DNA sequence: TTCAACGCATAACCC
DNA sequence: GGGTTATGCGTTGAATTGTCCGG
RNA sequence: CCGGACAAU
């Protein structure tokens, strides 16, 4: 690059040769005038560093520098390392055909379509609409092609609309936590200045919806489409890699939206009442007749696909709430209804859905799961959340607990005093007692908080299901932990001191009403370590995850089967208490390695090298058998690779 | 009775704890420090002073001259305060100094030929003050971050743990000279002490110290017991001491009276202790063998037979002790080597060193500094005199002398600035102390052991440096020059010092550009303080110690403001009532209290006298002149709230408000909210930018007065008094000439400011607030700048509220906004940009400046006139042309307008230097500048002779008048009067003839406003001229818009929805926005639903207060119930009662209330709940607060109420612009087609690691071939898909990648051969 | 011009 | 004279955005 | 074209 004036900057890789060409210039001078042994002796000494600073210093000595104190930029500097080609060419490069926006959740694109907004569609597919014009005429050059473009006056787009469904792109998400951020989304020009995204999925890479980035792809050429029909969406890859949990977590909005509503009262409005119809008992929910919590039983149908797909045509008429009904309308086919009777919170609807998908299917289930969102959205619209200081219960036996618990201190201090005990065992047992002095109150909030939703009964009183605003997101699971809920009524618990250990003066109040300067100082001095510790674990976690990613990924399978009937021994290891992991995840979709007899009777329970997939290994939970012999990944005998059958199924797929 | 301003609003103030001091101004760190970094303070203090005493002596040589300083003084500069920031040039005030010059007759000390006297010597300029305490360097100002760094000196530290694979205890002793060479200390794991230098190779420290004029004895005297023995015929008695066997285990007999108390094999305990004391003989019955259980202290001669006995520090042995037993020698001492008692350390680092002499104790140092040289006394000494006895490389301040007077325990506070002897003993054995049984260590992160550095001192070093590199060129040249025949100018210039005296204010680590974009953005920066820079804290070396701060800090630094991201707990301030001493420690009031009575003197109280003292509470119970009427009061000495009694306590705290200072005070109730979960939001006013209209603030906490004032945006009355007139662009004001003087009474100038851009595209403006008659008073706002109102602080502005999750679109922090802001256009401002047009004459044809310009419309020339440029006022879109432009070869490279930042035109800006022809159009411009100063000063020049002829006549009648010389006498002839000659003749002939002076007076500065205005700048040579365009861009609301309150509401906009849909109530008013109350656990954020009531109380009063004025009622009315609504609280520290006023201050009070009640809520001491439901009370609202909400879709009632309320909201900086971007394909880089970088000018963009290798984990094989092969390698595949695509077929086979080939092409020049095969 | 964590490497060093 | 251990120094340390100036 | 500094997730 030049600079200000007529003369050209230099290079780092020119300063310093420029000096050892110029001192090489003197010292080849001196030797045609009879030079002595000591100007030879040091001539050649320029040189050895000038070559090594070429190739590379920092080795020996302090690195010599013709810029400033910071080293030159050496030959190797750019090819290798944080700053080099190999991680700033392929893996961080300035990328191309992109472009843009600000995310919005716009809850409408469902998963086929999106909300590419009109000016981002029009400022892209560019050389497609000279591809276009030609068809119909409306250019037969591309000079005069290009000035009929940039002003846009009613014929842009539509042309650019057409090529539209004839070629998806790819949309991929830069704030990425999972595998799986690559899902297909067909383009479309609607108006707006903004791009939506399914809001399961925005939670699902669990980003900040804050300003994040956007990226999209296009395939380039016709074969692109032919294969990319079964790999890069999520029509298919629901399943997550990582756990048997699939990617469709169920919402937060949702899940109370279930929970409230399987609540049973025993005394409300339409209590008692009973319908002779599902749907009419619907329209006296909104016509404000009925409640969501209600005993009304209607004729709802119920069907079993326990037959070769065949409805069993049957109903029953069992006291059920208004919305579990408005639920079971929306099952396509049929399942047995049985299915849907429970809490709802975040487990219970997590294996709704999956079963739902071995029942059912994995096509109509995809729309079943995704129109949850949909019906769920009436509950949010109907009853919404919000929150306020009634819902705030001082515990009325906390302040004696507060009085009595100092009074130790210093009966115990008295006597530290009076020489009965020391301070070295005393400061132990003060930060033991006071490490659970904060207990009793935590549990003497429950019958303060969790326990006030009265109702009537016939004349009478019921105590029921606490109706605690904060406790309906609480014990449905949607929002609020253990860890958080004792920061807003309870004591939040003694927090590592200044020096190290336990803090030896506990929290007395809540955020709730005045609080010190000097505590709540002691509270933020704690409190920043995390936030603190945060900006170098994930770091940490980064470091570790380079160094494990780059080096498993040279695998290819080349044999089918490795000819071996042996591997390793399963059983659901065990030590201490429970065993929290049985054979399901252990060994699920595996071709066995031989047959696996029953250990009572001498029974052959498979019979041969079988997959284990849902109703092998359901004979091997009714069995109670611990002989399971399958093929082992390490003990296989596939050349540079292993066999599909010591490995089997996989997740995801 | 309060300020007119504050009589003309008066918010209401809530509180139960009186304060008895008000807040001082906050920018005491530049002004302060730059006005004693150029002062007259001899003896330096740092200051320039401190420059020139090193420079102030200067002894040539061959010859004596002297050089010697007498004085120096600034006036004022070539270049105002407020034009050489428009013209763009350096602001630079002469640094012109006093030197006088006898340079003396060579080999004679003295004599001069005749002494020459260099009056005001130019060795250069150095920056000033300009208006606010910053410098300015290039254009825009710089403002220079202090730095904080460790204390000049020793530091003690613990520094355990990886002690190389062994763990054994050790400490360190880093010493730190004020500028010079540290001698940093530390132990070995071999039980081992020595010295280093800088952080570099060990040297033994046991050898040099009988290198320094030093022997052998003064070693080993001074670091052990002295033991006489007693030599004789047998057993060799000897003399012990219980100094000696208070730890050393009597292995021996000890005989008294005739008896054994301690013999062999026992310990000596407490009894024996009175066993031993209590007897304390000297002539024992010591044995033989004891005796060479001792170690010898030096060498002893055989007194018998003249042998050498033992050389020293080396245990004796039974044939050594019958070896010296046969003589008559009563003199024995030994050392005393204990593993508890005393450091078993110097022991062996003695026989460690190789040797200790004279002689061989310096080629260690010799060889260390300069190898292959022979040693030589005087360059081995010349070290010890250049980095421990110096005073131009090693010294030390008198921070650094009397640190380690402190830091050692000792008496003097005043020495030199080197090491001494003493201390560097002292060091060594206090050090050694430390290990054995006694001394602690000092923690770096205490404030005590840090030094914040600043402009004052910097500068300060800078200068001095400078001036001692310049120190010996005057010893050089005139050691072989003349004989005094020149004159101090020439060899002593002023380029070098200039060029480095500037560049080392602008390229520095804290000289950090300024932005400004908000006032309390300019003082958080002023106030910012950090830790990187020239031996600082770097952000790569971090542990996790630097990163915790010592707790020790409250009440002296704001904890609630924290950096986030890189660095945290790095940025720093200064807190309200406490200040950091010129020694850089800090200190805080408190009132100093007795035991029983509070005084309300105040006391300056630091850490050092915390952990001794104790401190009581402020918010402790009181009554009349003060007593704890509680006993047991919570009192603290080492930041634990420890629980002491009551008459011992001479101190509390003096407030609530010394902990925080900037960082979120506004914020009424921060102990609902954790800091930890509102820093995201407290964060977020340091970038964010003022609105164009701004309402009062319903609930704050009381101190926007003072921040207001404080900021340097205001226009307050220095001279108040009586308002006379007010214009919108000098607020006309001036005092009865009773407070002036009888010369140049003068009057009080006040200039309105007008429409910039500082930093980031930030247009200030002020509008006189004030009336036409309305008297005013000393330090008294008169014109309200940015977000500011009658006087007062208003930032952004206040809108009810509600929370109600409408169908799910606040998913996570998604925020609903109805076409109510669109259509306004309210929240938005405006926006200065800038573009840089370059006249460079390009080889092969200029750009010429000319309307002729190729390739534009029949439009073009409409909005441009006959040389190109854009009218004044003419609006441009994407593709003008703001200058024409062109290259003869012709091809148009002038300046286009990108599309998407179309604006208009308002200032078109020309500087061209002197010698080069204008245009007409440029001509006229500085034509009009011209003229209009002319009637500008011209009005000011009128006022001034009015007003001279106001208090001329008034002394005039004031005493001797005439009727016939009353009102048709001349205005001038005002000196001659038939009054007698006293004190009024003279008075009215003085003011008379400054009347005349005046009436002149302003040519001077008339004439001077030509030959620096019409003279062109200068810019840089080798173009033609730069020509810069200042377009302003307006925006409006917009999808993609972003959502930032002072509450932490940090969400983006979601979409649009109508005002219909959006749910209205029992009455329907309209709800301006609706939040998410779904991330309460997540993010804890309760402190906002109690103070959201405050906002219906305020509106309540204002209606009420409308509704009761409508009609006009009594005034048995309007002032009873202005007393009720205007008496209220239980109990406050504010008492206003606008009924007891004048009826007219009712009315002209009351009409400020419209719409609410200002409040004014400490946090701690302030309204609380129970303030709010008294005051709902006080109008009609409902004592809950809670409002009951209609549906604006099916129109019905949900299942609850909803809480409904104004907050204060106020809006940040980026908004959709900052990461907008568009691009499909076009240009990329030179060497391939690589798209640049960023999405600024033109570039690529960002994406992630992740997806690089899922997709390749992905079946599908050609995701590789076609993202960085075809895409940004394939030069010829690029043109392929051009060409083919825009034909309509869409498949581009690959080609070869031009990346990975080229890395082979320069390793093939060191051998490596390619070949190329198909299997 | 103050690292921390991890780990192969000469030159000595222990009875 | 084989094996253990004291001691110097090799390598590296997240995603890049946004914008300012400075060679 | 390479860095410093501030700010953002
Ligand atoms: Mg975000
Ligand atoms: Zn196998």
């Amino acid at each position: 690059v030049p600079l200000d004036g007529g003369r050209f900057a230099t290079s780092d890789l020119n300063d310093l040769y420029r000096r050892v060409i110029n001192r090489n210039n003197r010292l080849k001078r001196l030797l045609d005038l009879a030079a002595p042994d000591i100007i030879v002796r040091n001539e050649k000494r320029m040189l050895q560093e000038a070559v090594d600073a070429l190739l590379d210093n920092g080795r020996r000595g302090r690195a010599i520098t013709g810029s400033n104190k910071r080293p030159l930029k050496s030959l190797a500097d750019m090819i290798k390392g944080k700053q080099g080609r190999f991680r700033q060419n392929l893996l961080g490069k300035r990328v191309d055909y992109s472009g843009r926006s600000v995310i919005t959740v716009g809850p409408y694109l469902r998963l086929h379509q999106c909300g590419l907004p009109k000016k981002m569609a029009l400022e892209l597919f560019k050389p497609f609409i000279y591809g276009k014009l030609e068809l119909r005429g409306l250019a037969t050059t591309i000079k005069a092609a290009k000035k009929m473009v940039e002003r846009e006056e009613a014929v842009v787009w539509d042309i650019l609309d057409e090529v539209i469904r004839e070629h998806p792109v790819l949309l991929n998400r830069a704030p990425t936590l999972h595998r799986l951020g690559i899902q297909a989304f067909e383009p479309v020009l609607i108006e707006g200045k903004a791009i939506q995204l399914h809001p399961l999925v925005c939670a699902a890479y669990n980003a900040d919806f804050d300003g994040d980035q956007m990226a999209v792809h296009v395939p380039l050429t016709l074969e692109a489409q032919l294969e990319a029909r079964a790999l890069m969406m999520s029509t298919n890859n629901i399943l997550s890699p990582a756990n048997g949990e699939p990617i469709i977590v169920p919402s937060q909005d949702v899940v109370l939206g279930l929970y409230y509503m399987t609540r049973d009262c025993v005394n409300a409005k339409g209590e008692g009442m009973v319908l002779t119809g599902p749907k009419e008992a619907e329209r006296l929910y909104r016509s404000g007749l009925a409640s969501l919590h209600a005993r009304v039983k209607v004729r709802i149908t119920e069907y079993e696909k326990d037959a070769n797909g065949e409805l069993v045509a049957k109903t029953s008429l069992k006291d059920t709430t208004v919305g579990r009904a408005i639920l079971w309308m929306i099952v396509p086919k049929g399942l047995p209804y049985s299915i849907v009777n429970q809490a709802l919170g975040k487990k219970a609807i997590s294996k709704m859905l999956n079963t739902c998908y071995r029942i059912l299917g994995l096509k109509p289930t995809v729309i079943f799961a995704d129109q949850i969102m949909y019906t769920g959205f009436a509950y949010a619209a109907r009853s919404g959340a919000s929150v306020g200081i009634d819902d705030m219960v001082i515990p009325e036996k906390k302040h004696e607990i507060i009085s009595e618990a100092e009074a130790e201190v210093a009966e115990i201090q008295e006597q530290f005093q009076s020489g009965l005990v020391t301070a070295g065992e005393r400061y132990n047992k003060v930060i033991d007692i006071w490490a659970a002095a904060n207990d009793r109150v935590s549990k003497a909030m429950m019958d303060n908080l969790q326990t006030e939703t009265v109702i009537n009964r016939d004349g009478q009183e019921e105590k029921q299901v606490s109706f605690n605003s904060i406790y309906m997101m609480a014990d449905s699971g949607a929002r609020g932990s253990a860890a958080q809920i004792r920061q807003l009524a309870g004591m939040r618990g003694l927090m590592a001191k200044p020096d190290g250990s336990i803090i030896e003066t506990p929290i007395t109040a809540n955020f709730r009403e005045g609080l010190n300067v000097l505590q709540y100082f002691i509270s933020t001095h704690g409190a920043r370590k995390g936030l603190a510790d945060t900006a170098l674990k994930t770091a940490n976690s980064g470091y570790l995850t380079r160094r494990l990613v780059d080096v498993a990924q040279d695998l290819v399978v080349t044999e089918d089967d490795c000819g071996t009937h042996e591997g390793i021994m399963m059983t659901p290891v065990i030590e201490g208490g429970d065993v929290k992991e049985p054979l399901r995840d252990r060994v699920l979709g595996r071709v066995t390695a031989e047959d696996v007899l029953k250990p009572g009777t001498a029974d052959i329970l498979v019979p041969r090298n079988t997959l284990l997939h849902e109703q092998w290994c359901d004979l091997l939970e009714e069995n109670s058998v611990d002989a399971v012999k399958v093929r082992s990944v390490v003990s296989c005998d596939t050349d540079f690779g292993v066999c599909a059958h010591c490995y089997g199924r996989d997740l995801a797929r | 009775v309060y300020s007119y301003t504050e009589k003309k609003r008066i918010r209401k103030d809530f509180g139960k704890r009186p304060q008895v001091l008000d807040v001082p101004y906050l920018l005491s760190i530049q002004l302060d420090s730059f006005q004693k970094f150029i002062e007259q303070d001899p003896e330096g203090q740092y200051g320039l002073e401190a420059a020139f005493r090193s420079v102030f002596p200067i002894q040539s040589y061959s010859g004596n001259s002297e050089l010697q300083y007498v004085s120096y003084r600034l006036g004022e500069p070539v270049f105002d305060v407020q034009e050489c920031q428009i013209r763009g040039v350096t602001y630079s005030a002469p640094l012109r100094v006093k030197l006088r010059l006898v340079i003396y007759e060579r080999e004679a000390p003295e004599g001069t030929v005749k002494d020459i006297k260099e009056q005001e010597v130019y060795m250069g300029e150095i920056p000033l003050m300009t208006d606010n305490g910053t410098f300015v360097i290039n254009g825009t100002e710089r403002v220079i971050v202090s730095q904080l760094h460790r204390s000049p000196g020793v530091f003690f530290d613990s520094d355990k743990g990886k002690t190389h694979s062994s763990g054994k205890v050790l400490y360190n002793a880093r010493i730190i000279p004020y500028r010079g060479s540290w001698l940093d200390f530390e132990f070995d794991p071999k039980d081992n002490l020595f010295v280093r230098i800088d952080r570099r190779r060990k040297l033994p420290a046991t050898i040099i110290l009988r290198a320094l004029n030093y022997t052998t004895e003064q070693i080993l005297d001074l670091f052990f017991e002295k033991v006489i023995f007693e030599i004789r015929d047998n057993k060799l008695q000897m003399e012990l001491v219980p100094e000696r066997l208070r730890g050393e285990t009597a292995s021996f007999d000890i005989e008294a009276n005739g008896k054994v108390y301690v013999e062999k094999g026992r310990r000596i305990t407490a009894r024996h202790i009175r066993q031993l004391e209590k007897d304390d003989v000297k002539l024992i019955e010591v044995p033989v063998e004891y005796i060479a259980g001792k170690v010898v202290a030096k060498d002893y001669i055989d007194e018998s037979t003249g042998e050498l006995i033992c050389a020293a520090n080396m245990e004796l042995s039974l044939d050594l002790l019958a070896k010296l037993s046969q003589s008559g020698h009563k003199r024995i001492e030994t050392l005393f080597t204990n593993d508890l008692d005393h450091g078993p350390y110097i022991s062996e680092t003695l026989r460690v060193d190789p040797t200790n002499d004279r002689l061989s104790a310096l080629v260690e140092i010799y060889r260390m500094m300069r190898p292959g040289e022979p040693p030589t006394r005087e360059a081995a000494e010349s070290l010890f005199e250049n980095l421990f006895f110096s005073e131009d490389r090693y010294d030390l301040s008198a921070v650094g002398r009397m640190k380690f007077n402190r830091s050692l325990l000792r008496e003097e506070i005043e020495g030199s600035g080197i090491l001494s002897k003493d201390d560097i003993i002292d060091v060594m054995k206090k050090l050694i102390d430390i290990r054995n049984g006694k001394g602690e260590v000092d923690d770096i992160d205490h404030l005590g052991n840090r030094r914040i550095r600043s402009v004052g001192e910097m500068a300060e070093n800078q200068f001095r440096v400078g001036l001692v590199r310049v120190e010996r060129a005057v010893k050089e040249r005139l050691s072989l020059g003349d004989l005094d025949t020149l004159m101090p100018q020439d060899m002593i210039n002023a380029k070098p010092i200039s060029a480095a005296v500037k560049e080392f204010f602008g390229s520095s680590q804290l000289s950090q550009f300024m932005d400004q974009n908000n006032p309390l953005s300019e003082i958080t920066h002023k106030r910012r303080i950090s830790a990187l820079g020239p031996g600082g804290l770097t952000r790569e070396r971090a542990g996790f110690e630097v990163r915790d701060v010592h707790p020790t800090h409250y009440g002296r630094v704001c904890p609630i403001e924290t950096p986030e991201g890189p660095n945290i707990g790095l940025i720093n301030s200064l807190s309200v009532y406490a200040q950091t001493n010129e020694y850089g420690f800090l200190e805080t009031p408190y009132r100093k209290v007795t035991d029983g009575v509070v005084t309300d003197e105040i006391h300056y109280l630091s850490a050092i006298e915390e952990g001794n003292y104790v401190i009581a509470q402020a918010n402790s119970n009181l009554d009349e002149e003060g007593h704890f009427v509680e006993d047991l009061v919570t009192c603290r000495s080492k930041g634990e709230s420890s629980l002491f009694s009551r008459d011992q306590v001479d101190y509390m705290d003096v407030s609530t408000q010394q902990v925080v200072s900037v960082g979120a005070s506004l914020i009424p109730f921060l102990e609902h909210d954790d800091a930890n979960r509102a820093l995201m939001g407290a964060n977020m006013q340091r970038q964010a930018v003022p609105t164009l209209r701004a309402d009062k603030p319903l609930v704050g906490t009381g101190m926007e007065r003072a921040v207001a004032v404080d900021s340097g945006v205001t226009a307050v009355a220095k001279r108040g008094g009586v308002v006379q007139y007010v214009d919108a662009s000098r607020i006309v004001i001036k005092v009865n000439e009773d407070e002036m003087y009888p010369g140049e009474a003068g009057i009080d100038i006040y200039n309105l400011t007008k429409y910039t851009r500082s930093n980031q595209n930030t247009c200030i403006n002020q509008m006189p607030c004030v009336s036409l008659g309305e008297p005013v008073e000393r330090g008294d706002v008169l014109a309200d700048g940015p977000s500011t109102d009658l006087g007062e602080l208003a930032l952004g502005q206040n809108m009810r509220v509600a929370f109600m999750p409408w169908n799910g679109y606040n998913f996570e922090d998604s925020i609903l906004v109805s076409e109510r802001v669109v259509q306004e256009d309210r929240f938005t401002t405006i926006h200065i940009q800038e573009l840089a047009c370059v006249s460079r004459d390009t080889k092969l044809g200029p750009e010429e400046i000319t309307a002729d310009i190729p390739n534009v419309g029949e439009a073009a020339l409409s909005k441009l006139d006959e040389s190109g440029i854009v009218y004044i006022g003419a609006e441009v879109t994407g593709g003008d042309i703001l200058v024409g432009k062109v290259t003869p070869k012709v091809k148009d490279s002038s300046l286009r307008v990108p599309n998407g930042v179309s604006g208009t035109v308002i200032d078109v800006q020309v500087f061209t230097r002197d010698g080069v022809e204008k245009d007409k159009r440029a001509l006229e411009i500085e034509e009009m500048q011209l003229k209009q100063a002319k009637k500008d000063l011209s009005e000011e020049l009128q006022i001034l002779e009015a007003g001279l002829f106001s208090r001329i006549r008034a002394v005039l009648v004031a005493g001797g008048v005439e009727a016939e010389k009353l009102d048709k006498l001349p205005r001038d002839r005002w000196l001659e009067l038939g009054l007698t000659d006293e004190e009024k003749q003279n008075q009215l002939e003085q003011l008379a003839e400054q009347y005349d002076e005046l009436k002149h007076e302003f040519e001077k500065k008339l004439e001077a406003k030509r030959r620096k205005i019409t003279q062109g700048d200068d810019l840089a040579p080798g173009v033609l001229k730069i020509v810069k365009v200042y377009l302003a861009v307006k925006r409006r609301i917009q999808p993609g818009d972003k959502m930032a309150g002072r509450h932490g509401n940090k969400g983006v906009i979601s979409k649009i929805n109508p005002i219909e849909d959006m749910p209205y109530d029992e009455n329907g008013t309209p709800v301006d926005i609706v939040l998410n109350p779904l991330g309460v656990p997540s993010r804890m954020n309760i402190g906002q639903i109690l103070e959201t009531h405050l906002g219906m109380a305020a509106k309540g009063i204002g209606d009420k207060i409308n509704a009761m004025l409508k009609q006009q009622q009594e005034v048995a009315k309007l002032r009873e119930f202005i007393q009720r609504a205007y008496d209220l609280g239980a109990d406050v520290r504010q008492k206003v009662d606008l009924s007891t006023f004048s009826d007219e201050e009712v009315m002209r009070l009351a009409e400020n209330l419209r719409k609410g009640m200002p409040i004014a809520t400490p946090v701690f001491d302030g309204a609380k709940e129970a303030e709010i439901k008294e005051l709902l009370k006080l109008g009609d609202l409902p004592t809950s607060g809670q409002i009951r909400l209609y549906d604006g879709r099916t129109g019905e009632q949900f299942e609850r109420p909803v809480t409904v309320g104004y907050m204060y909201m106020l809006k940040l900086n980026h908004l959709v612009d900052d990461k907008m971007h568009a691009r499909s394909t076009g240009s990329y880089s030179l060497v391939t087609q690589q798209p640049l970088g960023g999405k600024a000018q033109f570039g690529g963009q960002r994406f992630g690691e992740m997806e690089v290798w899922a997709l390749e984990a992905y079946g599908a094989a050609y995701t590789l071939q076609e993202m960085l092969t075809v895409k940004s390698d394939d030069v010829n595949g690029r043109t392929k898909m051009y060409k083919n695509i825009v034909d309509g077929n869409h498949q581009m086979e690959p080609g070869m990648p031009e990346s990975f080939n080229v890395l082979l092409k320069e390793i093939r020049s060191l051998g490596i051969n390619i070949e190329l095969e198909d299997e």
